């Protein structure tokens, strides 16, 4: 019921460092909003939530949780 | 002329023009000095210059001669009567109507200049207080769009 | 005296100005500053 | 966006920036507010005052833009324009 | 000495491909109208700005110069105009580097192409470096006690107007308003169906509370907003001395990330959570005394 | 540019036109002038470019 | 008698003089510019009572200063013998309404006379409007009430100046002669052993060439001067000789670039100094002179002469060979020395007759100017007085006076005592004065010599802290503008009960003794040794018989708002001044109450200011009412006075007067008949007496925050009326005019129910932010409709109606109930712009109630934001259930070292429940005893002056005997604290907490003002970023300060989005907008537009600033 | 009581603020208040300068490497004004010494006490206090040779979170800060001159 839901230490360790969680988060939370505005198109390439989601909700708040779980692998190019 | 919008030194060159005028026109058969000839020379130069030059807003000179007539019978009146004079008195003694009276009064205003400080603090300037129309304001532009 | 005296002499003398009041800014800090003031170097008999 | 190159502008690189040239003190016409013809703020240098109209009142409509009215030779396009185009005094 | 001061200058002519010539300049260009307007004031007035007074002199001393060069003149006559056009040349460029400036109304110094370049309230450091925000607040602060670390109180009205593309768009979502232009005349009017809509969007959105001096990084801190009735910011009373704010008075401005990658940075690294120690020694600073 | 916007702007911009000196843009200051990522942080080329995507046992769930 | 309201005094010393007329700064300067009737009664008065004053007028000396004109031939002459004035054509009342300038006619006689004819035609002339000064000291002009306050200004005369050069190792001394009004001079000595004349800093030149220059010869020179060899090492040093050759050298040196010519030399000298007109030495500057230089009676008026010249440069080689104390040259005996600026006897303030007078000396001067250049191109006998003097720049200067000066300053109506300190305010910033960039640490000090002339305590705590200060209570000004103050006269040891009034000068040659210092029953002193101060502020004692001065009151040294502070001594010197400051910001409450304990000042300063209504008979009150009220005198004649009733002041708040007096009371000259804003029965009164209680509570209270009992809301405690003013103007524009107008288009019903008729809000209708007050519509617009806009008039029936809505609407945040509407008419009789039609002003006026984040504020400088309004059943109550009205944290007492605060706490407690003292014989007791302050009865005031208050052993000794306040018990303790029980969780508190009644302010930084927010308004236009300012809609400044913590942050996509996104970028702000109501991602910003601006204005200066991609051009 | 223009009265004081000062005592004590606050508005200013100016030439210095090439450190005392027979250790080893990484090991008894690259903390700091090593040579800022900017390893860890600095911190802007912004607690003057 807050921002500090998912704790920072255990989504820390997952990235190695700080900078790098947020872009990784944020990216995250850009597909997700634009899974929700295909609006009927159904394109391929998005991919919805992993994680079941609030009646109402953020989606960056998704992205957080789903980092967590640990499901979701970020590289580096 | 000084102290009229026109710097004194401007004021001099434009005069100048008029004294290289005066002595193409000027000969001995007359019977006078140059110096009664050449000053309505150099005074019509510069009376037509402050009005061509003086005002941000350019007022064509026949404008420019009404509106100092009328300025000067007004302040004839105000030592006469004592009282600031009403629009329509001013009107009769310059022979025209109050409108138009009402109307040489709006075109004899200056800008003021926007880069001047409020006097409130140092920092501020007018320029930083007034808005613009030609912006697209969000809200209504999106909703032409729906 | 040399370089690494004159760091040793500007990081100690300020850093007493600020320990005279009963604040305190860790060397690093300092240390920084004074790497950017000695990256320059004056050029004496530009021959070659 | 790579580098912001800074030099000396020659009098060549002046004249060639420049959309025209200021030829009046003029700035607007006391009666009517519009911009005078060679001087300051004049529409044939800098711009259109008004989104695709023109200065003499030909070619009010969007339809025909990108072109040059034959009476007042203003080029109509967008207002924002003067925001941008600059002329040049010659001394 | 004098020869190595000489050699500097010298020396950057001849590498460059640019000729000395540009010194000495024969047509002075004008910037574009917009930037400086003759706008219309309210109440029949006019507003306008100094450079065109100063590009007006030069025109009518160049024009001049033309007249007199054109009939037979002296040489003292067409030297003085000459020596006119220079000075106001130079007043255009840089007011007040040689004698008195061209005071014009006499109450104060003309701006000039150059003062617009230079100072505090240069164009540099007042609209470069520094600018006016949309989306922000300002508003007094008084302490909270109940308040969580990560929590501050933003008051109903404040969030209102700050919130407002967004509560716009779900109340179109949730029906309560037919389309956009009704839903922006609900919002204003203050209806009732308006705050329960607000409250479902405020909620995991950080909000960056700032203190004016901003000394040091901790000046600026997101939190997590709070509706709370009244007109003041509710702060947690840990927090005042990263802010150094006592509660006199003190103004507070509130600012709001949009973008995900803007707020994503508001949670994870400008949290006042994840600020507990402060970087000039790693000292704790959220437990005053 | 940086240093124009520092103290001096009137000597820095002459000398800057006699020598002709391009600025290339790497830098904090002059990144904020023209809107551009600073280079420190978030804004580096290694934290920026990275790429998300789930994991095939991630899509084989749902 | 029963002029006041009884309030028992803790004073313990007699006082002689009474606090003089508080107003009397401003009137009495005034009066003197008239010269009328008042001022000159005492003239006569004075003189016949022995007391110097000029017997000239202010208006008349100017024209005696302008000679009559005397062209080339000086054949003519203009005299302007006579002026006169005629009562005011408007009333003070109609004036502010109507907004008509308070203003007079001034005719002045003009004498034209011409030897050629020998004739002679008086006739008389009308000069202007001249803006009048009413009874309280303001000038209305424009219908707004302006005050002129005061100016400290160097005064004109010679200041020697001792220093020491670092590298010469020996002090420099140098004398500056600064006048009036010419070119100034300077005489540095021994620079590098040799003496110097600066004329005007033009070139560096010696001395002997100046006197050279003057008739004094070489012959003569030297035996003036041949017992200093500075001068005569510089003689010799000098190698130019003769009269004639000295004098065209410095022609060349001041004026370079023409041939020297024998009399243009000699007239040049003539003009530059000794010329009358050129070098006009103020009446002040020659008055100094001759004080500095000794000279015994030198001309009253003029320029400076040779004689002064020479003695000037006497008395620097005499200050420089050391010797310091010489016989001044044909002139008595003088002290040589430095002189400070700084000092009050060289520090002069121009009130506001003579700051007028200056002004009117430049727009006469310029109608000097015109009648000039009239005479050389008029013929004679068509000259008449009438004619030829244009009166254009007289009335134009003194209106440009009032507009844009920083003297003439909008008057701040806060409360009346706000009104009283500006008046007696002096200001050393201004034109020809100290300016803020110039200010040094020097001028910003305190100084000895201000004592009892300029509090120190009261000065703004903002960047100009020391420039603004305010008159000390006692202080009078010299005609020349020195700042005097009264002194008891003392001779053999005794006190006389006479009182003289001292300079900052003649204060410095005698010793003062202090109004402390204890007298016997007879007038002798009790002690030998007695506390007095001498030169340069030593504070040594001189035991016995040596004073002739002592101080007349021991508050002379504090100013009208610094003597409303009561244990003032207790509290330290930076806290006082905030307390002080903060007085001049409590607003008006509804029911104002008088302070249960206070010093007895707050009633004098009440009904010297005006808003009180005081009587001018003696007589019996006939009819009282709300409006007005009647009264008659006893030879039978009635004047009604006409009450204000809720009218704006310049801040917003009301001035509403209530009636004090009964049916049938007898009056009495200067009795108080009607009550003001912020007063009470006479008494000021800037705020309520709560139940304060010491103790951190919860943490609510933390770092200077403030708890409230709901009580104060419910009983309606503190809440103010607040009046908003706004108004709009149905201007003629080219296309047409605009209607004010109900048929507003593309509106619903609802919208304009409460308008009236003619589209105008109704009285009484409350109105939210948003509400149309007056419908307006403008005339018309060029509108280019695009094809869906065609289609939708046809569809719904439509007309375009060409127009647009422009009418006047409730600001943002702003609730109210209308009172009052003012309508002006064009086709009317009345007065109008040109251009506007009609002119509409609606009043406002809302009831704030105290509510969080509303500033609170006591007496000692402690102030503090609302944090919460408990409940009343909450709140920490008393043994016997009264919970205490406020909570104070004692975290913020020690460290702020304001104790006097806890001190009232105590003395306000004995206030509101009484104590007895009969029998008790106790040695406290004794001193109050003949003061008569035993046995004192609830409620009942006290006074404790601000420097003679109680002392802390009555204070302690009175808390022993409180009266038990219902059934026999005292609720407080002797050492002042009391039991507390906690009203929450109801079991009582461990230790007992101080309490007591405390004054409480409600300042004017309200919550409901400082609220802003914006999503997106209005920008700028030459740079597209957001404007500033909460008055139109403006986003937060996020400066260079700002930017570097993001830096540190690293978080650089929020700083991104701060500098184009959310200003600044045209394209990029509606994509955005667009963008979140649509739901879908934010998109990527582009190029700022300032950038874009930075390259045209860049490219404007001849540089070519090309922006470039790694392979040529780059894209944008 | 300082007197103007930093002079002392002779006669000082002799009432407390409970006493209640007199009215010559409240005179002199205003020449030290009040020029106490117009001190304090200018310490701000030339505070807020210094800070502006730091900002400018402190920029450009970004963690842009994990772990420099080099083994230049700087040498600094750990323990010193030792007493005879026992070992006292600095007293600012705190802001000196703490959250640095050594730059080589260091051997008393001929085996590593810390072993090189280890940030410094409380444990350690006692360890070399315990063992006797008078001295240590930690790697810094100064010696860093790095193309761009200052390697993570040479600037140490971090203070505000208590672990090695994350590559591309901008430690130049957070010195500058930190260096600025107790400028206005400092104010410290000569009592009297
Ligand atoms: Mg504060
Ligand atoms: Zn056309
Ligand atoms: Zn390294």
């Amino acid at each position: 019921e807050g921002i500090i839901n998912p704790p920072i230490d255990e989504l820390l360790e997952a990235t190695d460092s700080k900078y790098s969680l947020v872009i990784y988060a944020a990216k995250r939370a850009r597909q997700i909003n634009a899974y929700y505005s295909q609006l009927g198109e159904g394109l391929l390439e998005y991919v919805g939530p992993l994680v079941d989601t609030h009646v109402h909700e953020k989606p960056l708040s998704i992205a957080l949780r789903e980092i967590n779980a640990g499901l979701l692998t970020s590289e580096a190019i | 002329y000084t102290g009229r919008g026109m710097l004194f030194l401007d004021l001099i060159q434009e005069g100048n023009l008029g004294l290289i005028r005066a002595v193409e026109k000027f000969d001995y058969t007359k019977g006078y000095k140059f110096s009664t000839y050449a000053t309505w020379w150099i005074r019509q130069a510069i009376t037509r210059a402050m009005a061509d030059q003086a005002r941000t807003i350019r007022i064509p000179v026949h404008m420019v001669e009404v509106i100092n007539k009328l300025a000067r019978v007004q302040r004839q009146m105000l030592q006469d009567l004592g009282r600031e004079p009403t629009p329509e008195e001013l009107a009769k003694e310059l022979d025209m109507t109050p409108e138009k009276v009402i109307e040489v009064q709006k075109y004899g205003r200056e800008p003021i200049s926007l880069h001047t400080p409020l006097g409130e603090d140092g920092d501020s300037e007018f320029g930083d207080l007034i808005e613009d129309s030609e912006a697209v304001v969000p809200a209504d532009a999106v909703s032409f769009t729906l | 005296l040399g370089q690494r005296a004159v760091q040793v002499h500007l990081v100690g003398e300020v850093q007493k100005v600020y320990n005279s009041q009963g604040v305190s800014i860790h060397d690093k800090h300092i240390e920084i500053i004074i790497r950017q003031m000695l990256r320059r170097v004056t050029i004496i008999e530009s021959g070659d | 966006f790579d580098e912001l190159r800074i030099g000396l502008a020659t009098a060549d690189d002046i004249r060639q920036w420049s959309h025209g040239e200021v030829k009046k003190p003029e700035t607007i016409n006391y009666r009517t507010l519009k911009p005078e013809k060679d001087g300051l703020f004049c529409e044939k240098i800098f711009g259109p005052t008004r989104d695709w109209e023109c200065y003499c009142g030909k070619y009010k409509r969007v339809r025909f833009k990108g072109i040059i009215c034959e009476r007042c030779g203003v080029e109509v396009t967008r207002a924002k324009v003067r925001r941008e185009r600059m002329g040049h005094i010659e001394l | 000495t004098r020869a190595l001061k000489r050699l500097k200058v010298v020396s950057a002519f001849l590498q460059t491909s640019n000729s000395p010539k540009g010194m000495v300049l024969d047509c002075v260009p004008v910037i574009p109208p917009d930037l400086r307007p003759m706008v219309q004031l309210d109440g029949g007035r006019f507003a306008t700005s100094d450079l065109n007074d100063l590009y007006r002199r030069v025109i009518n001393r160049n024009n001049r110069l033309k007249r007199l060069l054109d009939l037979g003149a002296p040489e003292i006559i067409v030297n003085n105009e000459k020596r006119m056009l220079q000075e106001a040349v130079d007043a255009l460029f840089d007011n007040g580097r040689r004698g008195r400036p061209v005071t014009g109304p006499g109450n104060r110094p003309l701006k000039s192409l150059s003062d617009m370049l230079k100072g505090k309230q240069g164009r540099f450091r007042q609209n470069l470096l520094g600018k006016r925000v949309d989306y922000s607040a300002r508003s007094v602060i008084v302490v909270g006690p109940q308040l969580k670390l990560h929590q501050c109180g933003l008051p109903k009205a404040m969030a209102l107007e700050l919130f407002k593309p967004f509560v716009m768009k779900r109340l179109v979502d949730l029906n309560h308003a037919q389309n956009i232009k009704s839903a922006k005349r609900m919002v204003e009017r203050g209806r009732t169906v308006v705050y329960d809509v607000l409250e479902e969007v405020i909620a995991e959105h950080p909000v960056l509370l700032n203190r004016a001096p901003t000394l040091h990084r901790l000046g600026i801190q997101a939190f997590e907003p709070q509706l709370v009735e009244g007109k003041a910011i509710q702060i947690h009373p840990l927090v005042c001395t990263a802010f150094n704010a006592d509660f006199d008075g003190d103004q507070m401005a509130v600012h709001l990330p949009l973008s995900a990658e803007a707020q994503a940075e508001a949670r994870i690294l400008m949290l006042s959570s994840n600020n507990i120690l402060k970087p000039a020694d790693g000292r704790p600073v959220t437990m005053p005394t | 540019l940086s240093a124009a916007s520092f103290q001096e702007t009137t000597r820095v911009l002459t000398d800057a036109a006699i020598n002709a000196k391009s600025d290339s843009l790497i830098g904090l200051k002059e990144n904020v002038i023209i809107g551009k990522l600073i280079p420190a942080g978030t804004g580096l080329s290694r934290y920026r470019n990275i790429r998300v995507e789930p994991t095939e046992e991630a899509k084989a769930a749902m | 008698a029963s002029t006041a309201p009884l309030r028992i005094s803790f004073a313990k010393i007699k006082e002689p003089l009474e606090v003089p007329n508080l107003l009397a700064l401003q009137t009495e300067s005034f009066d003197w510019l008239l010269g009328n009737d008042a001022w000159k009664a005492r003239v006569e008065s004075a003189l016949e009572s022995g007391q110097d004053v000029p017997t000239k007028s202010g208006l008349e000396e100017i024209f005696e200063e302008i000679s009559p004109i005397e062209d080339f031939s000086g054949s003519m002459s203009l005299t302007f013998r006579d002026h006169r004035f005629e009562p005011p054509k408007n009333s003070i009342d109609e004036c502010k309404d109507r907004d008509f300038t308070y203003a007079a006619p001034l005719f002045v006689t003009a004498e034209f006379t011409n030897n050629e004819t020998g004739e002679i035609k008086s006739q008389t002339v009308f000069m202007g409007d001249f803006p009048l000064m009413t009874n309280k000291g303001t000038f209305v002009i424009n219908g707004t009430e302006r005050v002129v306050v005061s100016q400290l200004v160097r005064s004109p005369g010679v200041y020697f100046d001792s220093s020491i050069d670092k590298t010469s190792d020996k002090d420099i001394f140098s004398a500056k002669i600064i006048p009036s009004r010419g070119a100034w001079l300077e005489m540095e000595i021994d620079k590098r052993d040799m003496v110097g004349v600066r004329i005007d800093r033009k070139r560096k030149q010696s001395v002997t060439v100046l006197l050279k220059a003057l008739g004094w010869t070489t012959e003569q020179i030297l035996e003036e001067f041949g017992e200093y060899e500075s001068m005569r090492a510089t003689l010799e040093k000098d190698h130019t000789q003769g009269q004639d050759d000295a004098l065209l050298d410095i022609y060349r040196k001041l004026r370079p670039g023409e041939p020297p010519t024998r009399e243009a030399a000699q007239t040049l000298l003539e003009n530059l100094y000794f010329n009358p007109k050129r070098y006009d030495l103020a009446k002040v500057g020659r008055y100094k002179v001759n004080k500095k230089l000794g000279a015994d009676e030198p001309l009253d008026a003029g320029v400076l002469t040779t004689d002064d010249v020479i003695a000037t440069i006497k008395y620097l080689v005499k200050l420089h060979a050391g010797e310091t104390e010489t016989v001044g040259e044909s002139g008595r005996e003088i002290v040589v020395e430095t002189d400070d600026i700084d000092h009050f006897g060289n520090r002069r303030i121009r009130n506001v007759g003579e700051l007028i007078q200056n002004q009117v000396r430049t727009g006469l001067a310029r109608m000097e100017r015109v009648v000039r250049e009239r005479m050389t191109t008029q013929d004679v006998e068509a000259i008449t007085p009438q004619t030829l003097i244009n009166i254009r720049p007289v009335v134009a200067s003194i209106k440009e006076f009032f507009g844009t000066s920083q003297l003439s300053q909008f008057m701040d109506q806060n409360n009346p005592l706000s009104g009283l300190t500006h008046k007696r305010r002096l200001n050393a910033l201004g034109p020809g004065g100290l300016s803020r960039e110039r200010a040094g640490f020097e001028v910003r000090d305190v100084h000895p010599s201000h004592y009892g002339r300029m509090c120190p305590i009261e000065t703004p705590e903002g960047p100009n802290i020391g420039l603004i200060g305010s008159l000390a209570s006692y202080g009078r000004i010299n005609p020349f503008g020195f700042i005097e103050t009264p002194y008891r006269k003392v001779v053999e040891g005794q006190v006389t009960d006479d009182v003289d009034y001292l300079t900052a000068d003649e204060e410095d040659r005698f010793v003062i003794a202090q109004a402390n210092a204890a007298l016997g029953d007879d007038m002798r002193f009790a002690e030998a040794r007695v506390l007095v101060r001498r030169r340069g502020g030593e504070v040594d004692y001189v035991p016995g018989d040596d004073v002739d001065y002592m101080d007349v009151s021991p508050r002379q040294m504090v100013s009208v708002a610094t003597a409303m502070i009561p244990f003032l001594e207790h509290d330290d010197a930076n806290r006082a001044l905030m307390g002080a400051n903060m007085m001049r910001q409590a607003v008006p409450l509804i029911k104002s109450e008088s302070p249960l304990v206070g010093t007895g000042m707050e009633y004098r300063s009440a009904a010297d200011a005006g808003d009180v209504v005081k009587a001018e008979k003696a007589g019996v009150v006939q009819e009282v009412s709300a409006d007005y009220i009647t009264t008659t005198n006893d030879d039978g004649t009635y004047i009604t006075y006409r009450l204000a009733k809720f009218s704006r002041s310049n801040q917003g708040t009301s001035v509403n007067q209530k009636v004090i007096v009964a049916e049938g009371d007898r009056i009495i000259e200067g009795q108080v008949l009607a009550d003001g804003p912020a007063t009470e029965n006479g008494e000021m009164a800037l705020g309520k007496n709560l139940l304060v209680a010491f103790m951190p509570w919860e943490g609510h209270n933390y770092e200077d925050a403030i708890i409230l009992s709901q009580r104060l809301v419910q009983d309606d405690v503190l809440s103010s009326i607040h009046i908003e003013e706004h108004e709009v103007d149905a201007r003629d524009t080219k296309l047409g005019p605009e209607e004010i107008t109900r048929d507003i288009p593309n509106v619903s019903e609802e919208v304009l129910a409460d308008l009236d008729e003619r589209g105008i809000i109704r009285i009484g209708a409350e109105v939210v932010a948003g509400d149309i007050l007056v419908g307006k519509v403008t005339p018309k617009g060029e509108t280019e409709l695009t094809p869906e806009e065609r289609l939708l008039r046809a569809i719904f029936g439509e007309k375009a109606r060409e127009v647009r809505d422009t009418s006047l609407k409730v600001p943002h945040g702003e609730i109210g109930k209308v009172i009052g509407v003012r309508v002006f008419d064009r086709e009317e009789g009345d007065e109008l712009p040109p251009g506007v039609n009609q002119l509409v002003r609606v009043y406002v006026a809302q009831k704030r109630k105290i509510t969080d984040g509303d500033k609170l504020a006591g007496r000692h400088g402690n102030k503090g934001v609302i944090s919460k309004i408990n409940p009343i059943e909450d709140m920490p109550f008393l043994e016997d259930g009264t919970p205490v009205d406020i909570i104070l944290n004692p975290l913020a007492v020690p460290s702020r070292m304001n104790p006097g605060q806890v001190l009232e706490i105590h003395l306000g407690w004995l206030a509101s429940r009484g104590w007895d003292v009969s029998g008790l014989a106790e040695e406290w007791a004794q001193r109050l005893q003949v003061i008569g302050a035993d046995k004192v009865e609830p409620g009942t005031n006290v006074a404790t002056p601000v420097f003679d208050g109680a002392r802390e052993d009555e204070l302690a000794g009175l808390l022993q005997h409180t009266i038990p306040n219902r059934d026999g018990e005292r609720m407080v303790l002797p050492s002042g604290k009391a039991r507390l029980f906690d009203g929450r969780s109801g079991e009582p508190f461990p230790e007992p907490i101080s309490v007591g009644y405390m004054y409480i302010l409600k300042l004017h930084h309200l919550v409901d003002d400082k609220l802003h927010a914006r999503s997106t308004g209005p920008y700028s236009m030459i740079t597209q970023q957001p404007l500033g300012g909460k008055a139109q809609f403006g986003g937060q400044r996020f400066g260079e300060m700002e930017v570097w913590a993001l830096e540190a942050y690293g978080a650089a996509y929020a700083l991104q989005e701060l500098l184009t996104i959310k200003s600044d970028d045209v394209t990029g702000r509606v994509k955005v907008y667009e963008a979140i109501v649509k739901g879908e991602n934010i998109p990527e910003p582009g190029i700022p537009e300032s950038f874009k601006v930075l390259i045209k204005e860049m490219q404007s200066l001849c540089l070519n600033v090309e922006v470039l991609s790694s392979d040529g051009m780059s894209i944008e | 009581v300082s007197n103007a223009k930093n002079e002392t009265i002779p006669r000082p004081i002799k009432a407390s603020f409970r006493e209640g000062l007199s009215v010559l005592e409240y005179f002199i004590s205003t020449h030290g208040a009040r020029k106490g606050l117009a001190d304090t508005a200018l310490r701000t200013a030339d505070s807020g300068y210094l800070t502006r100016r730091l900002v400018d030439v402190s920029q450009d210095v970004i963690i842009r490497e994990e772990d420099c090439g080099t083994e230049r450190g700087l040498k600094l005392p750990i323990a010193t004004r030792d007493a005879d027979g026992t070992l006292r250790k600095a007293e600012d080893v705190e802001t000196s010494v703490y959250a640095r990484m050594l730059a080589e090991d260091v051997v008393i008894d001929g085996k590593v006490i810390a072993p090189a690259n280890v940030d410094l903390g409380d444990v350690l700091i006692d360890a070399l206090v315990a063992h006797g090593v008078e001295e240590v040579k930690t790697r810094s800022i100064l010696t860093c040779e790095s193309q761009v900017g200052t390697c993570a390893m040479c600037y140490g860890r971090s203070l505000a979170t208590g672990k090695l600095v994350d590559i591309g911190e901008a430690v130049g802007i957070i010195a500058a800060q930190s260096i600025g912004e107790p400028g206005t607690q400092l104010t410290m003057r000569t009592f009297h001159t």
